[PDB]
């Protein structure tokens, strides 16, 4: 494995980047979700035609 | 032209038209359904009535007047019209029926009748006047929680719990001599009708109307009453507009007269010189739409209202005309702004020399009743024309690229999208 010490170097920048990336991924999701997630339905019974 | 003394707690301001053939004298009160709670909401709406109640009518009409009364969010009045020769007799009227002697309208089966009556009134237009029960709606999730959220109208739920000592707590607080003006318009003279108030000693109470603790504030929101059964899709949308005595008040109105209103089954509205109409006409998108400016004492509201068929493509009339409203920001043209400027005075002449004296006296008192005075037509056509490319692009930048909707609609609207679909569009990603 030759390339041992240079594939441990570049991992720790991809999890890094990665850990980052997703983490801010939940906050754009739940930002867009928001009007959805907060809405509130009533139900007045018809009267008969 | 117009002249306006404070001879005491009560201001009168007139409006003399010598070639006139009728005159108008009445009062205009500095409150409205904004000055109500959720509980005695139509409260201010059964008081209209009250006054133009049958025995209220019959006396009136034995001497021959004629009786007016209109709620609105800041301000009612209650206007008496005559012959130009029987000037004293309407103001004896209104003293003798309104400022005093208010028990006997008050009475029962007079109270019962009226109340019966005005439900009826409610209850058909919650079923029938679609593209009006929209804009209240409108007002409705744009204020939320505030005094500008509550229709002038009242609700059936208010109404109906509405009792016989109610009426009379309202005009305790708001019928008063700081809160009025007493307006005279038509064939009469300023120093005439001066000159008999005066004389017959006329004076309200003599208190102070309460002071609110909320102020009015916009949030984007959106509410949907959704009716299959319904044939057409009625919808508004707008954003946060102009108060009245802001400095910005005849550019938000310019600015709704550039996409100006549209009838499809019109030839000539069909040939206007809007670019809007380029898109929809293709495939018919909408009947109908206008463009509205309306402007209250603390806020306002800036948008459009709609009434279409074509329920398949709603999707696309929304996103044309907000693609449109997009060009205010960045590029408008310089023959926009000078159509809209010569179809603003015309529509504003009109309005204000529509030769009704019962129209003139409700628009001078709700003017003195906050500015303190009334702004002059050749006044008003000088701000008019001062009015450059950059002051729209100014006021649309600030007012309308990327902010906060409202929307309000009703019927077939299953193919009204999403909120955040809708406010995406407010800008856009090209510039
Ligand atoms: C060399 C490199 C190449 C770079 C060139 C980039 C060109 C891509 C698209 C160009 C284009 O026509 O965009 C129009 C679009 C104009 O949009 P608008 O003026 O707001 O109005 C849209 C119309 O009114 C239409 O309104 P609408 O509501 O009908 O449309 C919906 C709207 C709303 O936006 C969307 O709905 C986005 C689309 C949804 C997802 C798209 C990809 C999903 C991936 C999943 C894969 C399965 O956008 C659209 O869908 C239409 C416009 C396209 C938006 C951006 C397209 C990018 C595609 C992504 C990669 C695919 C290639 O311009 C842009 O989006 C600007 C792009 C500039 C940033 C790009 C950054 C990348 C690096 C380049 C730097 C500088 C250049």
């Amino acid at each position: 494995e030759p390339e041992h010490d240079e594939r441990k170097r570049l991992g720790l920048k991809t999890v890094i980047i990665l850990s980052s990336l997703y983490l801010l991924s939940i906050w754009v999701k739940k930002f867009k979700w928001a009007g959805i997630k907060t809405r509130k339905f009533v139900f007045n019974p018809p009267k008969p035609r | 032209a117009e002249v306006t003394q404070l001879s005491n707690g009560i201001v009168v301001a007139t409006e003399h038209n010598p070639s006139a053939h009728t005159a108008s004298v009445g009062v205009v009160f500095g409150s409205g359904a904004a000055n109500e709670n959720p509980y005695n909401n139509g409260v201010s709406n059964l008081w209209k009535n009250i006054f133009l109640s049958k025995e209220n009518s019959a006396v009136a009409a034995k001497e021959g007047l004629a009786l007016s009364s209109n709620i609105s969010r800041d301000f009612q009045s209650y206007i008496v019209s005559s012959l130009p020769g029987s000037t004293d007799k309407s103001l004896d009227f209104l003293n003798q029926s309104f400022i005093q002697q208010k028990a006997n309208l008050l009475s029962s089966s007079n109270f019962e009748a009226t109340k019966k009556s005005v439900l009826k009134q409610v209850q058909d237009f919650e079923e029938n006047d679609h593209p009006n029960r929209v804009l209240e709606h409108l007002h409705s999730t744009a204020f939320q929680n505030t005094p500008l959220s509550l229709p002038t109208r009242g609700t059936l739920e208010s109404l109906e719990n509405l009792v016989v000592a109610d009426l009379e707590s309202f005009a305790n607080n708001h019928f008063l001599n700081s809160n009025a003006v007493v307006v005279g318009t038509g064939n009469i003279k300023h120093e005439d009708l001066v000159n008999s108030i005066e004389s017959k000693n006329l004076s309200l109470q003599t208190g102070t109307k309460p002071v609110l603790k909320k102020k009015a504030a916009f949030l984007g929101s959106e509410v949907r009453l959704r009716d299959d059964t319904l044939p057409k899709a009625w919808i508004s949308l707008a954003v946060e507009g102009e108060p009245v005595n802001s400095p910005n008040y005849f550019v938000a109105k310019l600015a709704a007269q550039i996409f100006g209103s549209y009838n499809a089954f019109e030839p000539a509205s069909r040939l206007q010189g809007i670019k809007l109409l380029d898109n929809i006409q293709e495939y018919q998108l909408c009947d109908n739409f206008n463009h509205f400016s309306l402007s209250y004492k603390d806020s306002g509201l800036w948008g459009f209202s709609t009434a279409t068929r074509n329920v398949t493509m709603i999707d696309d009339l929304i996103h044309f005309t907000l693609k449109q409203w997009n060009r205010l920001t960045i590029s408008v043209t310089d023959t926009e702004v000078e159509r809209a400027k010569s179809l603003l005075k015309l529509q504003l002449g009109q309005l204000y020399e529509s030769g009704n004296p019962v129209n003139d006296a409700n628009l001078l008192g709700a003017e003195v009743l906050i500015k303190g005075s009334k702004l002059s037509l050749g006044e008003a056509f000088k701000k008019i024309d001062a009015i450059t490319v950059k002051d729209v692009k100014a006021w649309a930048g600030k007012r309308l690229w990327d902010q906060d909707i409202a929307i309000a609609g009703t019927g077939q609207i299953e193919g009204l999208l999403d909120y955040m679909r809708i406010r995406s569009d407010m800008s856009m990603m090209r510039w």
